[PDB]
RNA sequence: GAAGCUAUUAAAAU
RNA sequence: GUGAUUUUAAUAGCUUC
């Protein structure tokens, strides 16, 4: 009692003990740390404060405690100095230095249970099943009552966007701390005091209690450093969407919303007042406009500025920025600036207000512009969807329906007489031609709705990119001429408006080779906005889902292409690397592959995964990073200027370009387009990323007292230093860092496909990623959750990958060695036997190349255990059979000619 | 045996009446679409006969 | 490849010239000429300068939310509504779209209104 | 015939 | 009104060996 009411004091209230007695408590609570032995963020044990909960007038607990440490006289002595300094700051907690049995106490008095160290560790580190902290801390302010927790699937953002608005509940409390923490350093430098801010020091009302390491110099010298603060904490700010009272008047979020002018389009100021508002003691150069930067990581790092400061912004000022120029007297709208979400403004170098006559290659330009589109057409307001309705091209909307796919009765009813769909059989029919109604199309364009703009821890991800670039320094790129640019199908869409009057062959063949050289010189100066049309898919599918593609236009196309083909057909013919795209699964190229990955990692078990909307969740930031990594071939053909004018118009053409769906423009919020010259190698370049992220955030989380092995040990502490207190890129350590990894976790990877090896002794201990190590890192970086449907594991070696590409895996023996076949499924094999597109492809007598190709994909079967599995290879070469016999090569109806299509030899 | 017959006779079904020219009307198209799509996602014969009989009503009724 | 080009070299010319009689010249100029520079974003052109507006509407509910009664006012403008058309292509009359027909009415409606 | 090349058609994967 | 990329098969033609 005497500690007690000595602990009360002057400040009048009533405490009860927290713990047993006068002792001191034992938590559990996350702390980050850097000291010469142990660095990182994790969850570490605190026995040196006693805990003292209070009470009100009604004597029911609340959130005030009184926390008192028990450490060093010399830090008594110190801190007592530095507190008395910073006395007068209204962002530090109050204390009150004593001494109780003579062992010295310093009480913080009025400070909440948890701090922002615990809040960003809870929503970094996410999982289902361990979730008490976040539970606790959102029923305590109020922001969900206790009861939203027994609605089930309520973490997720797909299932239940209602999560959305609960975090965001947080948005004042995280800005208010923000606000404290700006004017706690504004004071620790008018005193002169330089220390370190961590996140753990600081309490969710924004009060600073530790100062036993901060430095006292001369007034008016005062440095806070605030690098590992800011960074951990960026992720949150978007998540809770801190910034959301800034809309407001005099920012009140009881006030009405501010009338920004429409005509207005530059917030370059407000941009910079907002920086200087928030991040004041951020050392790093900040532009607005990333037109100004100096390095692809420099653009990175103000875009990921820019990605926060621009939902201030009203939506209408981003887009194409038209002007009037005259065409020989006749008056025309073309664009010229775009306004960037994340690139700011950008103007165009090579302006002419005064054409006397336009050629083919200004033709060309100003028809892909859609600023004459838009400006000719009637204003749009659709209900159906929730996404940004630019304007209407004609004068009625366009219903889009999928027809039934076509039945082949022959091949059926031959199958019944073979004797399979009997009752009971594990053959069954799944793949079928699902139809759709009219609205199906804009239904499938509405599930945009889940890119979510999304902020990037930044010193992260700038040490991640430099690691993922490492997986592509095996590669020759650069730019190409027209005439070594190669086009497999010249029968192809050419986009709209463009689709109108020919097909993709038809300017390729109109324009020259000199025309095509001047349009690529023109995209590297000038930004050329395009429209995107959606196309219906008409496929089989186990699914009901209305797959839609986006088909981009030629302008974009082709100057796409003389940028790309040389890396991309280089990364095609490469084997034996990470990426796998171009290696054939035929003649042992699957053995090749898997023995590849197996490579000599020490206790091996597999796992594997997909991403659950790749397409429409992938944030832009991200979509950016692997632009830039692609584009890094080009040190030596393009400077700065033309390196920065190539991404700013891939970013205006497919990242968030307008989208023609059935006469109607609508703007994209992000995203990529299933239709770009770049899809599949931008998805693996993601998906490198994703895991190497994993991969960080798994060792970075870990007790570092706990790891035996002193070099690990090292490296976890260079680790963390080189990322968050270098600013620099320490060449050594990335080459030491990929070494680690390609030795503990091995990758298979094709677009957002990805089978892995990897240690099973490092997995337990924490050292490398799991599967938990993933759903954390897509919950905070994708808004998106993980369930165990997309995620494998496979402790054997004898089975081997659960699923690639479709396949399935069989270690068969082929002569004298045992090989390994990728067998896929039979439903999947029957249903394209059965169901047809074109009626036309019913006649078996005129379409012999289909069964022939059906069954090179179903030899593998033969020789799998489960024997029903295995006779619907017979059953395609008895039909063959059939088919001739009909009409009427005998080597079809052979078993020996697909044996030869899996065998080494070519 | 039982429920490939009724999804294929399903297919049929709804490919006789696109023929038709049902889609012109979108409340009978949608309503058909429907049904044929639960048809095909079905798993026991019970439910599939009645979504199939009910879809045989809209052709008998033309 | 000769013949070919210079087909749609007059296809491009045509529809960017068809399109500039469609241009509501008389405010367009307004508009550009107030900017600090003359330029402007694109998505403003057809809010502030379109002299017809067509709505898709789900629902009744949405129906009574958004385009009530004859006249309806959005981005701060003044609307009257012209005609209805649902997704066949049929006209509808203003009289039965309500509580009870609209089970019977086949949505979604095509709302087309003319600036005041 | 050995191999290469051009054209059309078809199947699968992302 | 029907996208980007990769592998494979079939028919046909041509030039090499
Ligand atoms: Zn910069
Ligand atoms: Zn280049």
């Amino acid at each position: 009692q005497s500690f007690l009411n000595r602990v009360c004091g002057v400040s009048a209230a009533r405490l009860t003990p927290c713990g047993t007695g006068t002792s001191t408590d034992v938590v559990y609570r996350a702390f980050d740390i850097y000291n010469d032995k142990v660095a990182g963020f994790a969850k570490f044990l605190k026995t040196n404060c006693c805990r003292f909960q209070e009470k009100d007038e009604d004597d029911n607990l609340i959130d005030s405690y009184f926390v008192v440490k028990r450490h060093t006289f010399s830090n008594y002595q110190h801190e007592e100095t530095i507190y008395n300094l910073l006395k007068d700051c209204p962002a530090v907690a109050k204390h009150d230095f004593f001494k109780f049995r003579m062992v010295p106490h310093i009480s913080r008095q009025r400070l909440t249970k948890y701090t922002m160290a615990d809040l960003v560790y809870a929503l970094r580190h996410f999982d289902e099943g361990n979730c008490d902290t976040l539970k606790e801390i959102l029923v305590t302010y109020n922001c969900c009552d206790d009861d939203y927790f027994n609605k089930k699937d309520w973490y997720d953002f797909v299932e239940n966007p209602d999560i959305l608005r609960v975090y965001a509940n947080l948005g004042e409390r995280v800005r208010q701390a923000l606000l404290k923490t700006v004017q706690f350093c504004d004071a620790m430098r008018n005193a002169g005091i330089v220390g370190v801010l961590t996140l753990d020091n600081q309490d969710l009302n924004g009060n600073w209690y530790d100062f036993g390491d901060f430095i006292q110099t001369t007034p008016g010298s005062g440095v806070p450093v605030v690098d590992s603060y800011y960074s951990l904490l960026m992720p949150i700010l978007t998540l809770t969407r801190a910034l959301t009272a800034e809309s407001h008047v005099d920012t009140d979020l009881t006030k009405p919303y501010i009338k920004w002018d429409l005509l207005k389009y530059d917030f370059t100021e407000e941009r910079l007042k907002l920086f200087d508002r928030y991040f004041k003691y951020w050392d790093q150069t900040y532009h607005p406009n990333c037109v100004n930067c100096l390095d692809d990581r420099c653009i990175l790092h103000c875009a990921n500025f820019n990605v926060l400061f621009s939902t201030v912004f009203p939506p209408t000022s981003f887009g194409p920025l038209v002007r009037k120029i005259f065409v020989d007297g006749v008056p025309f709208v073309v664009s010229t600036g775009y306004h960037f979400r994340e690139l700011g403004v950008v103007h165009n170098q090579d302006v002419n207000l005064h054409s006397s006559r336009l050629s083919f290659k200004e033709l060309l330009v100003y028809a892909a512009d859609p600023a004459m589109h838009a400006a000719s057409g009637n204003l749009l307001l659709d209900k159906r969807t929730t996404c940004f309705s630019v304007a209407a091209l004609t004068n009625n909307v366009a219903f889009q329906t999928v027809k039934p796919g076509n039945f082949n009765k022959d091949f059926y009813d031959f199958a019944v007489s073979k004797g399979f769909f009997k009752e009971g059989s594990s053959v069954e029919l799944k793949h079928f031609f699902f139809a759709q109604d009219g609205n199906a199309a804009i239904s499938d364009y509405d599930y945009y709705r889940y890119n979510l703009p999304t902020m990037c821890d930044i010193r992260q991800l700038l040490f991640v990119v430099e690691v993922v670039d490492k997986y592509f320094d095996c590669y020759d790129g650069g730019c190409i001429n027209a005439n070594q640019v190669i086009v497999n199908n010249l029968d192809k869409s050419a986009g709209f408006p463009f689709n109108k009057w020919g097909k993709a062959r038809l300017y390729y063949d109109s324009m020259s080779y000199e025309d095509q050289d001047a349009l690529f010189a023109y995209t590297k100066r000038n930004v050329i906005p395009t429209i995107t049309q959606m196309n219906l898919k008409y496929a089989i599918s186990a699914k009901n889902r209305a797959r839609t593609v986006a088909g981009v236009s030629i302008c974009s196309t082709m100057t796409n292409r003389q940028f790309h083909q040389k890396l991309l057909k280089s990364i095609a013919a490469t084997r034996g690397a990470t990426v796998v795209i171009g290696t054939s699964k035929f003649y042992g190229g699957w053995h090749n592959m898997l023995k590849t990955v197996y490579s000599d990692v020490e206790n091996p078990h597999l796992m594997g995964w997909d991403y659950p909307k790749c397409d429409r969740a992938m944030p832009n930031m991200l979509r950016i990073m692997a632009s830039l990594v692609l584009a890094r071939k080009h040190t030596t053909c393009c400077s700065l200027s033309h390196r920065f004018y190539r991404l700013a118009n891939e970013c205006a053409q497919v990242l968030s370009e307008m989208v023609m769906c059935g006469g109607s423009l609508y703007v994209k919020p992000g995203g990529t387009s299933s239709g770009d010259a770049t899809t599949a190698y931008a998805n693996s370049v993601f998906n490198i990323c994703q895991a190497v992220t994993a991969n960080v955030n798994a060792l970075l989380s870990t007790d570092g007292n706990k790891i035996a092995d002193k070099y690990v040990r090292n490296l976890q502490h260079r680790l963390y230093e080189c990322l968050y207190r270098n600013r620099d890129v320490d060449t050594d350590f990335v080459n030491e860092f990929y070494a680690y990894l390609r030795k503990h976790f091995s990758m298979m990877i094709l677009s957002d496909d990805a089978v892995v090896c990897f240690n099973s002794t490092y997995a337990s201990q924490g050292l490398v990623a799991s599967i938990k190590n993933f759903k954390s890192v897509l919950y905070y970086q994708n808004n998106v959750f993980m369930s165990e449907a997309k995620c494998w594991t496979e402790t054997d070696l004898t089975k081997g990958p659960h699923e690639f590409c479709s396949q399935h895996t069989m270690l068969v023996k082929q002569g004298d060695d045992y090989v390994y076949l990728p067998y896929p499924d039979p439903s999947r094999i029957l249903g394209a036997g059965c169901f047809v597109d074109d009626i036309v492809k019913t006649d078996g007598t005129l379409m012999i190349e289909r069964f022939v190709s059906l069954a090179i994909d179903a030899y593998p079967l033969t020789k799998h255990p489960n024997q029903e599995y295995a006779d619907v290879f017979h059953l395609y070469l008895q039909y063959i059979r059939k088919l001739h016999d009909e009409l009427t090569t005998s080597r079809y109806w052979e078993p020996e000619f697909y044996e030869a299509m899996y065998t080494p030899h070519t | 045996s039982k429920m490939s017959d009724v999804k294929c006779t399903s297919v049929v079904l709804l490919s006789v009446l696109q023929q038709l020219r049902v889609e012109s009307s979108s409340k009978l198209w949608a309503q058909c679409v429907q049904l044929h799509n639960d048809i095909l996602l079905a798993k026991d014969t019970t439910e599939a006969f009645e979504k199939m009989v009910s879809l045989l009503s809209v052709l008998l009724s033309m | 490849s000769e013949d070919k080009r210079a087909k749609v070299t007059s296809a491009m010319q045509t529809m960017l010239f068809t399109m500039l009689r469609k241009l509501d010249n008389d405010a367009l100029n307004n508009i550009i000429n107030n900017a600090r520079d003359g330029c402007v974003p694109l998505n403003i052109i057809p809010l502030t300068t379109a002299a017809k507006l067509m709505v898709v509407i789900p629902d009744y509910n949405t129906y009574k939310n958004t385009c009530d009664g004859t006249t309806f006012t959005y981005a701060s403008a003044l609307w009257e509504i012209q005609q209805v058309v649902d997704a066949d292509s049929k006209i509808v009359q203003l009289s039965e779209i309500s509580m009870d027909n609209s089970p019977n009415l086949a949505w979604p409606l095509i709302v087309t209104a003319l600036r005041a």
